[PDB]
């Protein structure tokens, strides 16, 4: 799709200043971010926008 | 200050209280009258004489 | 009345 | 057809006889015909001999071993052969009956036991339900403490509470070796909490020293794996009363009845290969030529044996073959040096036979810790609240607390609510631990010729300590019972439909109008009836013909219009008038109040706690806690 607002000008001027090249991709799930508790772990997994972060997506 | 503003005249309390308390005998530590007096002050408390004698 | 500290709606569950 | 072999007990002949017997005992869908070997003593070339000549000789497809005096190097041999001729084998009793993690590649074991993680949990399940929380780790030189050693430092991260731990002591246990060293290093520790892995002999020479470096008396907990404890039936000297462990279902059948549990696996295994192709394999038991590269359908038979059921008792095995999702017991030793049942486990929820740790003593008379007390409530729902544990993750949910309705069978309930947070806080300031229980009688009391039932017949009669929750104060009442200061104040108030000016408007001083007769309230055998009844005969005799079951329908029969008044306490009424349907309302408020008294925590007689704790309420009541707890517990809308 085409996005455009607040935040992709200001992603448009910090590209600008310092010569790296972006690839804009939407989130999977939806969800801001939390932390959440996988059924039978302790573990603590990351869930959302959090994770595909943490993960290295 | 409850009495006086509704006794004499022209003086009004502002809202309500905010730290709540009792009133109480006073007695030396370890007395040996504290119970005796404590049965005597909730027996007047049921009977409705501290009633009577709060509204005199 | 939705007040910020505590609403006795909000404090106390209501139906609606 | 089946396999059998026996190892190193009192003669089973007439065992042999009696496992050969039922050829034909119908109970398992399937007629593999048993046969049964066993060998005279336990070593290497012995066994070798005895399993290769008998799988090459008789063609069979299973066979289910017996273990042995529990010596150590066994189950090895086993995984080798399992590993060499492809066939699988199945162990159910001993020593060999212990988890080897590592197995070869290619083979199946499938020995039923537990390994060291997994029963390490449960340690710290009963851990958390007693809230000890001291955790003095004792490992011997032994060739698995570095896995202990790493197990215990793995579930102490895969739990809520810190596990403050304080110190990891290896010390050499052996036959040989200075015995003074183990003694300083002994002699120099203070911790509640004993958790200790050794063997047999070990667990002796330890157990010895330690009784007499006085670590043994009434004070301190040992926990120690099933690798120790030996036999099960024998329990030596020098072992504490009180050693915990905790052993998997059918610590207590027979061999026979195990054997037939393991037959019962293999001819469910076999059958439900059936039921998706339609044949048992043929062997493949050629010892002396120990052909074979990978096989794809003794594979697949492997694959489909790992899972099975049996009428309650579910044998999962895991990839490694120890079986998952087991429904282990934990056991303890009775004042009587006898092993005997505390606590069961049933998907992932421990239970206890008692709310406490029963602790005994050298002459065995056992003593009640100084900072311990039983405290016992009921129901009121703006004090007290209880919930069943939610199916979430068996514990409540925190800034709660576990209660028990008692009656010996127990379900554990959580309490929550208002003198429950002033209970926490009380446990936090004046450094006591409490257990917390409801009562079963009538509500609060009474005296039906001396038979005082209720939360004050319970500390009457010497049974409890303290009596908490919505309790008021009254001259009869504290002549038997102690009392605080009070943090709650009530009395009498009247409810009506949104009439009257007070209790001595002649509406209710002269019950002789005609055509209406006003109608009470009253909950019977309560706090405010005695009053009334004691003060007011005329309104006692006219009173019959009252709604009486709860504070529940009193409110639905005055909305539908049966009832005319309510009286009854004032914290309650006036807080039930917050949150209704509509507005209904009490007379002129606050100044029609009787009798004001106030709310108290009971105590028996001559406590020393009392003391302690009524300066402490006045200290939460001085710097205004109990007014953020007002408005978080006792606010409504209207
Ligand atoms: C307290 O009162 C009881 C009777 O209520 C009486 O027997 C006792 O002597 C009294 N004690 C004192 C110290 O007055
Ligand atoms: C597991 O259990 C199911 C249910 O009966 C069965 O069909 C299957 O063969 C078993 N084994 C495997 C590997 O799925």
């Amino acid at each position: 799709q085409c996005c455009y607002g607040f935040c992709i000008d200001l992603l448009i001027k910090l590209a600008r200043t310092m010569n790296f090249t972006y690839e804009v991709h939407l989130v999977a799930d939806g969800k801001f971010g939390t932390q959440e508790r996988v059924n039978n772990s302790n573990k603590k997994e990351w869930n959302g926008m959090m994770g595909e972060l943490l993960s290295g997506q | 200050l409850e009495f006086e503003a509704s006794q004499k005249c022209d003086l009004v309390t502002t809202g309500e209280l905010f730290f709540r308390s009792g009133f109480g005998i006073g007695m030396r530590k370890d007395s040996p009258w504290k119970q005796n007096v404590s049965l005597s002050i909730l027996k007047s408390h049921e009977n409705g004489f501290m009633e009577d004698l709060d509204k005199t | 009345r939705i007040t910020g500290i505590n609403d006795p709606r909000l404090r106390n569950p209501s139906d609606k | 057809t089946v396999a059998v072999v026996f190892s190193s007990s009192g003669p089973p002949q007439a065992q042999f006889r009696a496992r050969l017997t039922p050829q034909s005992f119908l109970d398992l869908p399937l007629e593999i015909q048993p046969l049964t070997v066993g060998v005279n003593t336990t070593n290497p070339s012995s066994l070798l001999t005895q399993i290769c000549g008998l799988l090459g000789a008789a063609h069979v497809h299973g066979i289910v071993f017996e273990d042995n005096v529990d010596t150590e190097a066994v189950a090895q041999i086993l995984d080798f052969i399992s590993s060499q001729t492809h066939v699988p084998i199945l162990s159910i009793s001993g020593g060999s009956a212990v988890v080897l993690t590592p197995k070869e590649p290619g083979s199946a074991f499938l020995q039923l036991g537990v390994s060291l993680e997994q029963q390490l949990q449960v340690l710290f399940k009963v851990l958390e339900e007693y809230d000890w929380s001291a955790f003095a780790v004792i490992t011997s030189l032994h060739p698995g403490h570095a896995l202990f050693l790493e197990g215990v430092r793995a579930v102490a991260d895969a739990s809520h509470v810190s596990w403050r731990l304080l110190d990891v002591v290896t010390l050499e246990l052996g036959p040989g070796g200075p015995r003074a060293r183990t003694q300083r290093l002994l002699r120099q520790l203070d911790a509640p909490v004993f958790v200790a892995y050794c063997s047999r002999e070990e667990a002796e020479v330890l157990f010895a020293e330690a009784a007499q470096a006085g670590l043994v008396g009434p004070g301190h907990v040992w926990l120690v794996p099933n690798l120790a404890l030996g036999s099960t039936d024998a329990p030596p000297a020098t072992f504490p009363v009180g050693l915990i462990s905790v052993v998997t279902e059918s610590w207590r059948l027979s061999l026979r009845q195990k054997v037939r549990d393991g037959v019962a696996i293999l001819a469910l295994g076999a059958h439900s290969y059936w039921r998706q192709h339609g044949t048992l394999p043929a062997p493949a038991g050629d010892c002396r030529v120990h052909p074979g590269p990978v096989s794809p359908a003794r594979e697949a038979f492997y694959r489909h044996l790992l899972n099975v059921t049996w009428e309650g008792r579910d044998f999962s095995f895991s990839p490694g073959g120890y079986l998952v999702q087991p429904t282990m017991v934990v056991i303890a030793l009775n004042r009587h040096r006898l092993w005997e049942m505390v606590g069961r486990w049933e998907h992932g929820v421990l239970y206890m036979k008692y709310p406490v740790w029963p602790r005994y003593s050298a002459s065995l008379q056992p003593v009640v810790d100084s900072r311990h007390l039983t405290v016992a409530t009921l129901e009121e729902r703006p004090f007290v609240i209880v919930e069943s544990p939610d199916p979430g993750t068996g514990g409540c949910v925190p800034n709660t607390v576990p209660c028990r309705r008692q009656s010996a069978p127990y379900t554990k309930l959580c309490c929550k609510g208002f003198c429950i947070d002033i209970l926490k806080k009380l446990a936090r300031v004046v450094k006591f631990s409490y257990d917390l229980y409801l009562v079963t009688n009538g509500k609060h009391g009474k005296r039906v010729r001396g038979v005082w039932n209720g939360m004050i017949g319970e500390v009457y009669y010497k049974r409890a300590d303290m009596a908490i929750g919505s309790l008021t104060i009254n001259e009869e009442r504290s002549e038997i019972v102690d009392f605080s200061v009070p943090f709650v104040e009530t009395g009498i108030s009247v409810m009506v439909a949104r009439t009257v000016s007070g209790l001595s408007d002649k509406k209710f001083q002269r019950p002789q109008d005609q055509y209406p007769p006003f109608r009470f309230g009253t909950v019977p055998n309560g706090s405010t009836e005695r009053n009334i009844r004691s003060n007011y005969r005329d309104m006692h005799t006219h009173m019959v013909k009252f709604n009486q079951r709860s504070v529940e329908d009193a409110l639905t029969s005055l909305k539908m219009g049966k009832l005319d008044a309510f009286i009854y306490d004032a914290a309650v009424l006036n807080y039930m008038a917050g949150k209704d349907e509509g507005c209904k309302l009490v007379t002129i408020g606050s100044g029609k109040v009787f009798a004001t008294t106030g709310y108290g925590i009971a105590m028996q007689k001559d406590s020393h706690w009392k003391r302690a704790i009524d300066l402490a309420l006045l200290q939460f009541l001085g710097d205004g806690e109990t007014q953020k707890l007002e408005t978080v517990w006792l606010s409504g809308i209207c």
